RNA sequence: GGAUUAAAACUAGAGUAGCGAAACGGAUUCGAUACCCGUGUAGUUCUAGUAGUAAACUAUGAAUACAAUUAUUUAUAUAUAUAUAUAUAAAUAAUAAAUGAAAAUGAAAGUAUUCCACCUGAAGAGUACGUUAGCAAUAAUGAAACUCAAAACAAUAGACGG
């Protein structure tokens, strides 16, 4: 797939690993 | 009649009187268009328990006999299981007499450089007094038990030649009559057909009978074998 | 020259011809010639 | 666990062929590139032997 | 298409083919081990400026 | 070997396309089967048994000693600037054997489409090995064969 | 013959096993003496077949079983722990 | 099924020059959570482990048979009027044929055979749930509903380019 494909991926990916930092952060504090 | 199949004895030795038997049959699979072999392993009754993983067998069917053994060994087409089991007993057997053997070998030659590290008497020095004492006339005791030591017990210049023969001699003199029997009979075939006449009198001299009415292939192999029993029995 | 060869560094024909009774065969043999 | 565990690389502990074999690697005057003491022995001794043979001629 | 595919070897055949593998196997033996005795001498001349004592 | 068989059928279509108008194949029973009934079909202008160097110009008896440098050499035929023998490919394949009974290699022949082989078109030549012996299937008709349908010559 | 190469095969893994338990990191050499050993279970496998009493007299004297050759083998880290093929 | 598997990351103990996430400062800027500069923690190093992921790419699974040329190296062999010449393989480059949506591939992406892996519109999604494994980060496995008549590749002619 093309770069610019590529792209769509890559934020699909961003947005899930951001917030799994979130979910971490708020367990660490509700812990 | 019943139904008779031909199966591999894939399991024994583990139910009392049952054997699994893997039967391959031929069906035809319409999706793929291909005449496949479709396998199953059946539950054998072995009433004589004679049957070994490996064999090759002929179930028929019976009355049931268990709630999954429904036929029974009715014949061992080959006894390759068997026999693997026999071959298996006597190598321990055969190996152990084997090994017993050659750790004896091993020992025995062991002792007997020992024994020769102890002998600080050398091979040169002895070979220098067989030189010097057959050129000075000295006979010292030395010499009786160089005698004994070697059992040369005569002190000439033809025994220390014999003392340091190599095995390599031998080698080359029986390499050079190995050649010369090949290149003779390939020289004596190759003339003999090269001559019509001097071959068909060849072959009645050996004994052959009107050697003329045979052909080029039944024929050289006459020659053959006769020019190879002219230069290999009398020699 | 092989065996009767004058080398100080020979090759092993002088050896061979020792043991196979020849660098022996042909002293006696030089020698009976010039007898 | 009653099977007969033999180690598939190494096999059974104190096999007399692999014993052996190691032992004779080991023996006192083993030599190398084929060469054996006895035929050495013979040979060196052949060479002097040799020597003065062709300084009897 | 009637000559036959193979011809096998006769029994004489396979004795003289025999003879000459069993010949090139004991050739090569004998001319290696004479190169290792002509190393071996070759080796006994220099061995006087060898060092073991 | 079928996997032989084929390799030939794919040599000999590539020995076409660049118009070489000699070409070598392995020495088999089955090679030799399939060669010589090329050869009285007409697809094949000459077939002469020889070694890995050329076709033999005088007899040279088949031996173990030089059975593995043996081979058969057959001549291809162009006319009109096409090639006589322009394919060749199996129908019963290596991982798909097919055995016909003479009935369905006679519907064969006739138009019908058996176990998904095309029919036989016109000018082209089927094979049928029956009992180790390679025929043409109307020859196989004829004396009532029943064997396994290898290739198709055209 | 196949008994030979399997005795040949056996010094060479009784020699490359020794290198391995020195250098338990070389996992170039260990492959290789993986694949040795796998090799030496085929050419027995055929033996078996070509010429089962062979095949037991020349197992016996290797110091193997049957199980040792026709069962699957990977050399894994399971039998590196089972039969303390580094020790400790 | 097994084994090995970059970088980052983690466990334990050593090491720590230089580099350098972060953090704290200096600049730039309308703003500058940046690009540039300073101070520089983890890390980067070694030992013993965990983990098994990369654009882990030739984006091209492995094996076998086969097909037209040239050039250039390499290797082996042969010869001599001894330094070249003649052979046979391999590698690489450019090609014929063939193949292909074309770009191109070229001894395969050709002609064939055998075996394995994998795919079936886009988005949702490599997500959710469950499970297995791991100290952990995570890794593997892996959907459906809803919505749409899209979506994608090669190539062509333009326009534009700090
Ligand atoms: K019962
Ligand atoms: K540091
Ligand atoms: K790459
Ligand atoms: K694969
Ligand atoms: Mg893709
Ligand atoms: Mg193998
Ligand atoms: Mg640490
Ligand atoms: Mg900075
Ligand atoms: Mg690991
Ligand atoms: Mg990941
Ligand atoms: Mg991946
Ligand atoms: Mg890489
Ligand atoms: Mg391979
Ligand atoms: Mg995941
Ligand atoms: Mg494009």
């Amino acid at each position: 797939d093309s770069v610019m494909r590529k792209r769509k991926k890559k934020m699909k990916k961003h947005k899930l690993r951001k917030r799994r930092k979130r979910e971490k952060a708020e367990r660490r504090k509700l812990s | 009649a019943r139904q008779n199949f031909l199966g591999l004895v894939v399991s024994q030795g583990k139910m009392q009187k049952t054997v699994k038997v893997r039967v391959e049959t031929k069906v035809f699979n319409k999706k793929i268009n291909k005449e496949l072999f479709h396998r199953r392993d059946y539950l054998v009754h072995d009433e004589g328990e004679i049957s070994r993983e490996g064999d090759l067998v002929r179930i028929e069917a019976t009355r049931p006999l268990s709630k999954r053994k429904f036929f029974a060994i009715a014949e061992i087409i080959r006894n390759k299981g068997q026999q693997f089991a026999l071959y298996e007993s006597e190598a321990q057997l055969s190996v152990a007499k084997e090994e017993a053997q050659k750790a004896k070998e091993f020992l025995d030659k062991r002792s007997v450089r020992e024994n020769k590290l102890n002998e600080k008497t050398t091979l040169l020095r002895d070979i220098r007094t067989i030189q010097d004492a057959l050129s000075s006339g000295s006979t010292p005791k030395e010499l009786l038990e160089i005698k004994q030591r070697y059992g040369i017990q005569d002190f000439s210049q033809e025994t220390v030649r014999q003392l340091l023969q190599l095995d390599i001699s031998g080698l080359e003199v029986n390499l050079e009559k190995q050649r010369s029997l090949i290149d003779r009979i390939q020289t004596r075939l190759s003339e003999l057909l090269s001559n019509d006449l001097k071959c068909d009198q060849f072959l009645k001299d050996h004994g052959v009978e009107d050697p003329l009415t045979l052909k080029k292939n039944i024929k050289k192999n006459l020659l053959r074998k006769h020019v190879m029993m002219d230069m290999q029995q009398p020699s | 020259m092989g065996s009767l060869s004058n080398e100080k560094f020979f090759d092993i024909s002088l050896v061979d011809s020792y043991l196979n009774k020849d660098l022996k065969n042909i002293s006696n043999k030089i020698d009976s010639k010039l007898n | 666990a009653s099977t007969d565990k033999v180690d598939p690389v190494l096999g059974r502990a104190d096999t007399p062929f692999i014993t052996r074999i190691m032992a004779e690697l080991k023996e006192p005057l083993v030599l190398s590139k084929g060469y054996n003491i006895e035929e050495v022995d013979k040979f060196l001794a052949a060479i002097e032997s040799a020597k003065r043979e062709r300084a009897e001629l | 298409m009637s000559q036959p595919l193979l011809r096998n070897r006769s029994p004489e055949e396979s004795e003289l083919l025999k003879l000459k593998r069993n010949y090139n196997r004991s050739l090569l033996n004998f001319q290696a081990h004479k190169k290792k005795l002509n190393e071996l001498l070759n080796l006994y001349h220099v061995a006087n400026e060898f060092i073991v004592t | 070997s079928l996997v032989k068989l084929a390799n030939t059928c794919a040599h000999l279509q590539n020995c076409s396309k660049v118009r070489v108008a000699l070409t070598s194949i392995p020495y088999t029973k089955l090679q030799l089967q399939f060669a010589y009934n090329l050869y009285q079909q007409g697809f094949l202008s000459s077939l002469q048994k020889g070694s890995t160097m050329g076709p033999d110009k005088d007899f040279v008896e088949v031996t173990p000693d030089n059975i593995s440098t043996r081979r058969l050499w057959v001549g291809l035929k162009y006319r009109d600037n096409k090639p006589v023998l322009s394919s060749c490919k199996l129908i019963s394949k290596p991982n798909s054997r097919i055995h016909l009974p003479m009935e369905d290699m006679k519907k064969l022949c006739s138009g019908v489409t058996i176990r998904n082989i095309k029919p036989l078109q016109p000018g082209e030549l089927i094979l049928v090995r029956a009992h180790n012996n390679i025929m043409d299937i109307n020859e196989a008709i004829s004396k009532k064969l029943d064997g396994e349908v290898l290739c198709r010559v055209k | 013959s196949s008994e030979v190469q399997a005795a040949c095969m056996t010094v060479r893994i009784q020699n490359m096993a020794n290198h391995i338990k020195e250098h338990r990191k070389d996992f170039a050499n260990t492959r290789n003496l993986r694949i040795l050993v796998q090799q030496r279970q085929a050419i027995l496998r055929y033996l078996k077949r070509d010429n089962p009493e062979k095949y037991y007299w020349t197992i016996q004297k290797l110091g193997l079983n049957d199980a040792a050759i026709t069962d699957e083998f990977n050399m894994d880290r399971r039998y590196m722990q089972d039969y303390e093929f580094f020790g400790d």
